[PDB]
């Protein structure tokens, strides 16, 4: 009952007898199958788990420099040197000012002047790699009939409500098999290899805000970066020497990156850490389905005999598909439910679909409530449950 | 379409072990909980075990100690094992589909049952306890007194009072075959009250397999 | 298994309609659906309802099953002589794994004299039973018709689950029937309670005989 | 004497007795005026100053956002709307999310909802325009031969030095007469509107940092902006609405642009402010120079008739021409030094060319510094000093 | 080459406005600081002011209270103006062009120079002071006495001593122009040292233009 | 105008060579040149030397001028009876806005008769001359040759400005000359400073005279 309510719905019907069952089960997505003399199972991808992160290259967009020196020799006289020329630490740059009489030297010509400053990154971003060994998907399988209203929320002590089962796919084991109790069990072969391409994506650590990135644009990061897990590389897109009118230079840090970080990152998936996994929020995944261990749970129970009462008035779902909740007074449970839609009153010849398949109350005790989604025809039509005069009967209208 | 058919020794020895199959013809072995059920004459109905084509098992909690099955997916057959059968075990074995879930349009399915008798030369000399007489104060009239013979093996056992001078108002009732696999039967007579404080009356058992014999004599109080 | 309580027999005139209770609890029933098997002496249970008011194809008319929130009932109109035997409810429970749960069974008996009330003597275990380091309880049933009885003891209030091992009924010369019930006890068992009772059940009548150690 | 040691420095050479020159001066760079009887005079643009500059657009790069709200709404009840919706102050935004009836309203459907936040700007940047008519020159004029060895630490007092002048030009007034004292006036005809196209360019002032942008660009930035001279216009730019699950939305503040208005601006011109004016650091101009009001300071001077003394060694400037400095011991001063390039020492055929035109020593105590240009000819040549056999003689060679 | 010709008023009034004139024949005007010299006789060379084409005057600062001066692009000229003039402004004047910074290889160039009389009908009285003997004299020989005869106009003036019975060592110096416009003399006659006590002197001055005559008695101390 | 030294007057013999000196100061000699004049009665100013050693095109070689820092001297051989006239030195100075500054100027007389030591009287300004709110110093030179002197007077230990008018030298009745100078003072002036001095001088001698109030 938990695929009512969302947009990105898919409704398959397999072919009757086949055992195979190919869906496409997309992230935040609902997926429910239905087969002939099969009960009706939701199939959902939940969430996208990705462990054992390697690092690439690390980028650094806020620095700071200290300990600014510089040295000047006169023409002819060699290149200028410092101290702080050896030390990888800092980044130096040699240039050619003019001088003369005017500036202290003997000769005219091209003096040498050599420029170094101390760099230190502040606050860093880091690069990490998806392995695709390390990869792990969530997958959901439920079945519409029971589980009311009032595990809707519900997050914790779901090895205890057995009619939900957890199933979880990585490409170390792409099968698995879910035991739902009554109905059998599920098998699921899926396809991990082609799911998508992440080989050409990488996995970007920003200020704790996280996105996935190419692979190739990654690589034409214009930051000061270093490879693996110290010594900075390109520190000069970090830094920038003006020079006034080829006499003096300076040296001036540029501001934080984060604005060209955020606004590049523009379009790129966002995603989030939880602990030592990441969690994604995008991805689709190709899975085929084995319906053969699949069974109805209760086809041989008899006719309900005594009346229904409406729960909730019927209401049209997004895809068109009505849902009516019933209250049942009768006590020679646990019965079929009969559900149908009719054209005419006299005949009631069954039109329409059934969605929950083979409705069915399992409680033998009064007052039991429960509750079926139901796909009438286009127009006008009745939906008709129970049997002889104590049946109820609601007029609805579709398109 | 659905015919389930035993097979197995239709005599066993006490104390061994007892083996029995079950073969399915004409439906798929995934379709129900597969089970053994037997009857103990003079008892009620009793489930032994449940067993699904994958394995699943679940066994009567009494029996849980005692018994194993099988299942064999390829010859469509399921096997179950009895391991230290007692005499009380002797019963009418019988295997079927059981429905945990109906699933199924036509209802269960049942096979035909066999007979398997544990037969053993053992044999255990009987326990006498004298069954007082009616308490103080049952003037004027009648009073039942007599004795219990408890915790013998085999059948037959032989009561008589007085030597056998005594035959009005004899009850000699049948024998209870107790779980842990021995017979048991008590024998009361119906004696007057006002000859209770002059008459003595003795119990007389003889069990002829473990050549055993016992007088008791019943007191008041 | 568990067990499903059933009266002990149920009696009629040929062309009556008979009906045999079946009283089960919110573990059983209240989840699962109920059977009905009519078990022959020596031979496999016969198959009757299943799913509580379907006959499988080829089981007469006759036969119809109802059920309630814990409770469940046989019905068999037009009583003939060919139904004389032993009818059990049978239902799946969601214990510990599952356990199908048997009744205890109640004898269909067509009527070929008037009915008897049993007749019921208890003797407490003996004193020299008591220096051996047992102690063991007799009840005697007798004269009864028809023949079952439902044998329970209890224990001051309560009814004890085992050490209680009974016979079948027996005829006796006089086409009447006849058995017996024993309890088991332990000396500590025996001297700790006030008191101990046997409860037959007959068709249309109970009797308690109480024995104390005091 | 100051074009000595620059780099970018052009030599003209009007004709005889004609009145015209034109010239071009560019920014950072010395120009040097010669003429047959005419002293050379150095020509320098120094600074570009405009004045009154008048705001376009104000642009908002840093900001944050607090108090935000939300409100609800469930199918068919119509659109959500919250009190600052009315307010230009605060952003808001609306959606359609999914609802049914496990999230708590009775039909399925698309439920309105809306998102409010306080829009509050903290770091701003402001673009101007600039007008035509505010524009404002410095050139300077200045003569060779005065401003001996005692002028190297020397700020105050260029008012009673009359050699220079200072001259500054608008589009108002594109002409000026400069007083050079000795050497009569120079007269300078500027065509400022040839100047450079700045109706296409902005002057664009960050938080102390100032470029000059092209104008259609400007109107293309992608951040909040206003109007004229609190109400702010698209503040979507600034506030990113992140839809969770098509459940909630969060409103988030993006990160300091300052990264991203740095790298944009790489490749424009910077700029300086001082004060209320500011100054530019780009641009040539073209401008036509009156030699007509010039005049020799000293012409019949008579020769100086003690020896000379080599101060400093005669070196070879960055265009070829040779600065000496002399100290001459006489007394009869002021008179002509005779300075001549000769390539053979009996006839004394003066060759080469005299920078310094009519280099004289106006102080009459002994022991004067002095200093000339000389550009000799190609090859080996002789700088001659003096007159009789005192004279000094130094041996020279070019290219 | 060059050719300078002053042009004025050869006489002039007292205390009317003079007006002289140069013209430049022969160069340009804008080539020399053209400037004004006179020299009164008696005293020495005085240069006037001097004007360059563009209009920047300089002038002696003790004429700037009395003095202009113009120059004419157009008609190659410039002149001067004098107001007030005194009878101490007869003198010789001469234009000529200066080189400020010896802008020409030619030296200065100069005119001929015009002769300026003011002359006035105008009188005045002397003032006639006593220029007493130094007392304390040597004892035998020589001592000298005299008057002062001050702010006259015009010459000529008349001394005698002693209504002219004194005519040994008279000495009459010439007058002195000051810059007033007035006239002054004196006249002092040597006597003997011991005649000093006994005899008197008389100093007779006679102005025949303002019909006074003056006799002052010189006595000792 | 400012002042530039010179002597008196300069004598020889004829055919003797004859310098005349010219002292001045930094404002005028150490930043511009300085020219030489020939006065003659009656006419304006002739030039002989600009830029300090050129002779304009007809100036006879025997005229030549020399430079030192601060002073510059004239020098004519062949001294003839024809050079009898008066010598003025002239020169640009940096003050206030610019000034052509000329020399006391200098006689050059052919000696016809041998030289003379001038004498020297001086009178103070009477009482009955303080009565009417003026002053006058009356200096009188005479019997000296050639005709030639140069006055200043000084207030105690420094030359006045203004206030004084001297005469040209007359010929006297022997072939000497004589000439006069007055002071002209206030009364506050007078018998406020302890003395004043008359400082005549000649070619080759000087003579001052002083008188005080008290």
């Amino acid at each position: 009952i938990r695929c009512i309510g969302v947009s990105n719905r898919d409704f398959v019907e397999g072919m009757s007898g086949g055992t195979w069952v190919d869906v496409v089960l997309e992230h935040g997505g609902c997926v429910t199958v239905m087969a002939q003399d099969k009960p009706t199972v939701d199939i959902e991808l939940v969430t996208t788990t990705v462990s054992n992160m390697a690092e690439v290259r690390s980028y650094c967009y806020e620095a700071s420099i200290s300990d600014m020196a510089s040295d000047s020799r006169c023409p002819t006289q060699g290149e200028a040197y410092l101290d702080k020329q050896s030390d990888t630490q800092y980044v130096c740059k040699r240039t050619l000012v003019d001088r003369g009489w005017g500036n202290g030297c003997g000769l005219f010509g091209k003096g040498s002047l050599v420029t170094c400053a101390k760099f230190a990154c502040s606050k860093k971003m880091t690069g990490k790699s998806i392995q695709p060994e390390n990869l792990e998907y969530r997958i959901m399988l439920s079945v519409h009939g029971s589980q009311h209203s009032g595990m809707i929320v519900n997050d914790t002590g779901h090895e205890t409500d057995e009619n939900r089962a957890k199933v979880e796919i990585t490409p170390n084991s792409p099968r698995a098999e879910a035991t739902l109790g009554g109905f059998g069990s599920l098998g699921l072969d899926c396809e991990p290899r082609t799911g998508l391409d992440f080989s050409d994506l990488y996995y970007l650590t920003m200020n704790n805000k996280h996105w996935l990135v190419h692979k190739e644009w990654f690589h034409d990061i214009p930051l000061p970066w270093h490879a693996g897990a110290p010594h900075w590389n390109n520190k000069e897109a970090l830094v920038e020497f003006k020079d006034a009118h080829a006499k003096r230079q300076t040296v001036v840090v540029l501001g934080s990156q984060e604005g060209a970080v955020h606004t590049a990152l523009a379009g790129a998936l966002e995603a989030e850490m939880d602990g030592a996994k990441g969690r994604l929020s995008s991805g689709h995944l190709k899975c085929r389905l084995k319906m053969d261990k699949l069974r109805l749970k209760g086809v041989s129970y008899s006719l309900c005999t005594a009346a229904f009462t409406f729960t909730k008035i019927p209401a049209e779902t997004l895809h068109g598909t009505v849902t009516v909740e019933v209250q049942y007074a009768g006590t020679d449970g646990p019965c079929k439910v009969p559900a149908q839609m009719a054209v005419d009153m006299q005949t009631l010849t069954p039109v329409g679909r059934l969605i929950t398949a083979n409705p069915v109350i399992t409680e033998s005790t009064e007052n039991s409530k429960m509750m079926l989604e139901l796909d009438p025809p286009f127009g006008d039509s009745y939906i008709v449950i129970g049997v002889g005069e104590k049946k109820i009967t609601h007029h609805w209208h579709r398109s | 379409q659905v015919q389930l058919q035993e097979s197995g020794p239709g005599l066993v020895k006490s104390s061994e072990t007892l083996s029995l199959s079950c073969t399915v013809s004409g439906a798929s072995i995934s379709n129900f909980y597969w089970s053994w059920v037997r009857q103990p004459p003079g008892k009620g109905l009793e489930w032994m075990g449940s067993i699904y084509y994958t394995g699943t098992i679940t066994y009567n909690p009494s029996l849980k100690s005692r018994l194993t099955m099988s299942v064999d997916t390829s010859k469509n057959q399921f096997s179950l094992k009895l391991n230290s059968v007692t005499a009380a075990d002797t019963a009418v074995y019988s295997c079927a589909g059981l429905d945990r879930f109906n699933w199924n349009d036509e209802g269960d399915c049942w096979g035909q049952g066999t007979l398997v008798t544990v037969f053993s030369a053992s044999t255990k000399g009987p326990s006498v306890f004298p069954l007082a007489p009616s308490s103080k104060s049952t003037s004027g009239g009648t009073a039942a007194l007599g004795c219990l013979v408890k915790d013998y093996f085999p059948e037959p056992v032989t009561v008589s009072w007085n030597s056998g001078a005594l035959t009005s108002g004899v009850h000699t009732f049948p024998a209870v075959l107790q779980s842990s696999g021995l017979y048991s039967l008590s024998s009361v007579v119906t004696v007057p009250s006002s000859s209770l404080g002059t008459q003595t009356y003795i119990c007389n058992v003889n069990h002829k397999p473990s050549n055993t014999k016992v007088d008791k004599k019943v007191e008041p109080k | 298994q568990s067990v499903l309580t059933q009266p002990p027999s149920a009696s009629g005139t040929p062309g009556q309609r008979v009906t045999i209770s079946c009283s089960g609890s919110r573990s059983n029933l209240g989840r699962n659906t109920v059977n009905w098997y009519q078990q022959l002496p020596g031979v496999a249970p016969k198959l009757l309802i299943y799913s509580n008011n379907r006959r499988p194809s080829g089981v007469p008319d006759r036969f119809s099953g109802s059920k309630s929130d814990t409770s469940a009932s046989l019905a068999i109109s037009g009583l003939q002589s060919e139904d004389e035997a032993d009818y059990f409810c049978a239902a799946w429970d969601d214990s510990l794994n599952g356990l199908y749960v048997f009744g205890t069974g109640t004898k269909v008996t067509v009527l070929g004299q008037p009915k008897a009330a049993p007749s019921v003597t208890l003797f407490p275990p003996s004193s020299e039973e008591l220096q051996a380091n047992k102690a063991t309880l007799v009840c005697l049933i007798s004269d009864f018709y028809p023949g079952a009885v439902t044998v329970a003891w209890k224990a001051d209030s309560s009814p004890v689950k085992a050490g209680v091992e009974t016979t079948t009924p027996s005829k006796q010369s006089n086409n009447k029937y006849a058995a017996s019930s024993y309890l088991s006890l332990t000396p500590e068992q025996w001297k700790s309670h006030r008191s101990y009772s046997c409860q037959v059940t007959h068709e249309g009548s109970t009797v308690e005989k109480t024995v104390a150690p005091t």
